[PDB]
RNA sequence: CAUGUCAUGUCAUGAGUCCAUGGCAUGGCAUGGC
RNA sequence: CAUGUCAUGUCAUGAGUCCAUGGCAUGGCAUGGC
C-alpha cells in the first residue's frame, strides 16, 4: 500500500524539524553584512568562534537572513506561515506551484 | 438481538478518535499539546461519562419512580462502573480495535494484572463520540441503546442486592406494635444487634430479646433499624408466643411492672 | 558581535534544516498522493487519520511536488550549499542581486 | 440584569415539591414510604444534581475545545460543588423559602455553624423540578440558564486558579534545550525541587543548578515537571550566562568532560 | 376461642376506630371546602399541597359531608354504640336483620 | 382562612387510624354467634377475658364483623377500598351521596 | 453521589409509659461508586 | 471524575551522550470535587 505509518511520523517530525530550523536561522543570524566583517576580520572576534566561520552554515545562515531582509523569502516564507493557513478541509496547493501542472503530473501516475 | 445494535458514529475522523490511547500520540514530540489533546480519546472519555451517568440517571429514575436516592443510586453504580462498561465494551470488541503504543496480548505483562480500566475508558469515549458527531439525534440513539443494555443488568440488582430491598410492605410500627402487646418495663424487652452491616457482608441481624434472655424473634436486613423491625414482625407472627407474654404481664401486679427492677 | 552562544545553534539549525529537507523529498509522495488519501478516507488506515487533520503532511507532499517539478528554488541551492561553499571565496553564491548587498552596507553603518 | 431569570416552573404541585425537606413529611408516622419519598425534593435533588454535572459539563466542554480532562474536570469542580450552587440558591432566595420542621434562624442552633449543605440541596432539586415537569423544553433554558450564572465563575477560575494556568506557549524541549547548550557529564547540571504542590500551596518551585550549586534559573507551576520546564526557560533567556557557561564547556577537555568527575 | 391477645387488641381498636371518626367530624370540612382548595390551588397554602394528592383529606372531607346530611348510617350507631349497650342485654342493637342471625347460628355448627 | 397546616395533619392521622383500625376489627374479630357462646358460658371462656367481655367493645367488634360476613358493610367497605379508587384528579364524590344534595350543600354556605 | 455505624442536640411516635421506638440537625468514624 | 507525589517495568526524546529529559503501563501514598 502507500503511506506506512512509521513513515508519516518520520515525515511529520522532519517537516516540523524543518520549519523550526528555519525559524531559529532568522532569528539568531545576522546578515551577511556582519558575517563579512567577521570573516575578514578574525583578531577582533572572540576565538570559539573561529571554527564555525571557516565552514558553510555560518555564511549559509547569513544569506538566509539577508534574502529575509529582502524580500523574495519565496518558498521560506510561505512555508512558516503555512501553519496557519492550513484549513481541515481545502483541496489547493497554498503554494506558488502552478496547478495546470498538478494535472499533468495526475495522468503521470495513473 | 444481543448485544443490541450499536449507534454508529457518522464522522469517520471522530470514529478513529475514540479509539485512539494517549500512549499513541502523546509520545510524539513534534506535537503542541493542544495537537495531542484534540489526538487521543480523553475528552471523549471525560465527556462519554457524564452523558453515560446523565441518561442512566434518567433511565432508572422513570423506570423506578417509588425508589428512593438511596436506591438510585445504589443501582446507578451498577450501571455506570467502570467495572460494569468495560464489560460491555469487551462485547462490543472496542476492546481489540483499541490503539495502544504497546501490547495488549502478552498475558505476562504488568497489564493484563491490572483493572484494564483502559477497556472502561473506550466505551466512555465511544458514547462522547456520538455526541460531537450529532449532538440532536444521538443523543435519543443513547437512551435507547443503553436502555436495552442496562436492563439486565438492573433485573440482577434489584434482584440480589440488599441494599434494593424493597422495604415497602414492611412495619414501621411493629416494635412498638410488639411492646404494646407484650412488654412492661420490668420484662426487660430489648434488640441486641447480632451482626452489623459490613462490605464483606451488607446483612444486619438483629435478635428480639426479653430479660431472660429468650429470644422472641430475628430479623435480617440493609441495616440495624431494618432488621431490628424484621424480628418484631418475627415475634408478632407467632401468636402463641405472643399470647403467652401478653397473658404474662397481666399476671404481674401493676405495682411491680412499672418499674425496671 | 557573534557570540559562540548563537553560532553553535546556527550550525546545528543549517544542518538540521538541510537534514530535514533530504527526509521529506525523500519519504513524501506529491499531492496526487496525499490527495488521493484525503478525499476518500476508507481505504486509508486508521492510524493515519489524525495526520491528515494536520498541516506537516500536505506541506510534505507539496515541497516533494515542487521537487518532482522544477521550482525547488531556493530549497535546491540549500542543500547543494554545503559543496559549493569555499573559504577564501567571498561570493555569495546564492540567487540574490549583488547590488542589494551594495544597500545593506551602507545602511548599517 | 442579574441574577439571571430564573426558569418557571409550571407544575404548582412539583413547584412546591422542591421546597419540601425531608424533615417536613418523615416524621409523619401515618405515611407509607411510598408516599414519603414522592411527598419531600430528595429524589428531585438526586436527579438536579446529574442534570447539573451533565449540563456544565458540556457547557465547559465547547467552550475550551483545546482543554484537557484535567483541566476540564477541575472547571467543573467549581460549577458543581455544593459550596458554589448554595451561593446560587440564596441568590434566589431558594433560602427561605424551603420548608423545613425547625428552626433555619437562631444563630446558636448548630445548623447555622455547619456547611448549610441543604441551601445547596434545594437548588438542585429545583433543577430537578424543571425536568419532571417538562423534560423537553426547560432542558434548553436550563442550559441558557446555567451557562449566564456559570460565565462569571469560570472567568475568576480560570485566571486565578493554577490548575487552569495555560500551558501552551510552554517549551517542553527546554530542559534538553539547555543541556545541548551549556551541560556537559562533569558540569552535574541538574533540577533540585524546593517545592512540592500541596492542598495549601497548589505550587511547585524548581531550581535549575549546576554542580556547584549555582542556580541558573527557578520556575513556578502547578507541578514538578512543569515548574522544572520554566526553570530551564528562565535560565534560556539569559544570553550572556549561557554564553558564558558555552565558553565554559568550550575550554573543557573532551577527555573531561564526558566522566562525572 | 377468644385468645387473650386478640381481645387486647380489639378493645383498642374499638376505641380507637370511634375515637378517629368523632376527630374527623370535628376538624374536618365538607367536599365543598375540599373542592374549593381541590379546584383552584393557589390562595391555598404551600404546606397543604402534598394533602390534597393523597387521599385522606378527600376521604375526611366526604364523611364529614356524609354528616352534615343524614345518611350516617353505620358511622352514628357505632359511636353511640358505647351509651346503648348493656351487659344482660342480647340484643344485636344494630340495623342488622335478625334472621340472618338465626342462618349463621345454623351455619357455624 | 380554612384549612390550617397542624389540623391537616391531625385529620390525615385520624383518617388512617380509623381505617387502619377497622381492618384489625374484620380480621381478628369473630361473628355474632362466637360472641354470645363466650358471654353466655363464661366458665369455659380464659379467666384474663372475663372483665373485656362485660365491655362494648367486643360485641360491638362482634357485630361489625357480622355485618362483614354479610352483606351492608356499605359506608365501610367503600372506606377501606378508598385509598385505591382515589386517582389524584377525580372531582366526584365516589361515595353513596347523592350529588344534587351536594349542590344544595354548596348555596348553603355561599 | 449515596450507604453503614456511632455521639450530641432537638422534634416526634406507642396500647401496662419509672418503659419502649423513631425523624431531623450538627459532628465524628467507616464503606462503596464516578 | 480528575489532580499531586513516588516505585518498578517498558517505549521514546536531546545538539559535548560514561550525561540529561520525557510518554505509557502496573502498583503504592496523598489531595480535591460529585
Ligand atoms: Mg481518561
Ligand atoms: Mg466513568
Ligand atoms: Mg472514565
Ligand atoms: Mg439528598
Ligand atoms: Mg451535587
Ligand atoms: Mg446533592
Ligand atoms: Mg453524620
Ligand atoms: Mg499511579
Amino acid at each position: 500500500s502507500n503511506y506506512k505509518y512509521l513513515e508519516v511520523i518520520q515525515l511529520e517530525h522532519a517537516v516540523t524539524k524543518l520549519v523550526e530550523s528555519y525559524n531559529k536561522i532568522i532569528e539568531l543570524s545576522p546578515n551577511l553584512v556582519a558575517y563579512n566583517e567577521a570573516v575578514n576580520n578574525q583578531d577582533r572576534v572572540p576565538v570559539q568562534i573561529l571554527p564555525s566561520l571557516s565552514r558553510y552554515q555560518l555564511k549559509l545562515a547569513a544569506e538566509l537572513k539577508t534574502l529575509h531582509d529582502l524580500k523574495k523569502d519565496a518558498i521560506l516564507t510561505e512555508i512558516t506561515d503555512y501553519e496557519n493557513e492550513f484549513d481541515t478541509e481545502q483541496k489547493q496547493p497554498i503554494l506558488q506551484e502552478i496547478s495546470k501542472a498538478d494535472m499533468e503530473k495526475l495522468e503521470k501516475l495513473e | 438481538k444481543w448485544p443490541p445494535k450499536l449507534p454508529e458514529i457518522q464522522d469517520l475522523a471522530i470514529r478513529a478518535r475514540v479509539f485512539i490511547h494517549k500512549s499513541t500520540i502523546k509520545d510524539k514530540v513534534y506535537l503542541s499539546g493542544s495537537e495531542m489533546i484534540n489526538a487521543h480519546n480523553e475528552r471523549l472519555e471525560f465527556l462519554g461519562d457524564s452523558i453515560l451517568n446523565s441518561v442512566m440517571t434518567l433511565i432508572i429514575y422513570n423506570k423506578f419512580p417509588d425508589y428512593s436516592e438511596g436506591q438510585l443510586s445504589t443501582l446507578r453504580m451498577n450501571l455506570v462502573s467502570n467495572e460494569q462498561i468495560k464489560q460491555w465494551s469487551i462485547m462490543y470488541n472496542f476492546h481489540e480495535k483499541l490503539k495502544t503504543n504497546f501490547d495488549l496480548k502478552d498475558e505476562n505483562s504488568n497489564f493484563q494484572n491490572g483493572k484494564l480500566k483502559l477497556y472502561a475508558d473506550v466505551f466512555e469515549a465511544y458514547i462522547g463520540g456520538l455526541m460531537e458527531d450529532d449532538p440532536r439525534n444521538n443523543l435519543p440513539k443513547i437512551r435507547k441503546w443503553l436502555r436495552k443494555l442496562a436492563k439486565p443488568v438492573i433485573e440482577e440488582a434489584t434482584r440480589n442486592q440488599v441494599a434494593l430491598e424493597k422495604t415497602d410492605k414492611l412495619d414501621m410500627n411493629a416494635k412498638r406494635q410488639l411492646y404494646s402487646l407484650i412488654g412492661y418495663a420490668s420484662l426487660r424487652l430489648h434488640y441486641v444487634t447480632v451482626k452489623k452491616p459490613t462490605a464483606v457482608d451488607p446483612n444486619s441481624i438483629v435478635e428480639c430479646r426479653v430479660g431472660d434472655g429468650t429470644v422472641l424473634g430475628t430479623g435480617v436486613g440493609r441495616n440495624i433499624k431494618i432488621a431490628g423491625i424484621r424480628a418484631a414482625e418475627n415475634a408478632l407472627r407467632d401468636k402463641k408466643m405472643l399470647d403467652f407474654y401478653a397473658k404474662q404481664r397481666a399476671a404481674i401486679p401493676r405495682s411491680e411492672s412499672v418499674l425496671k427492677d
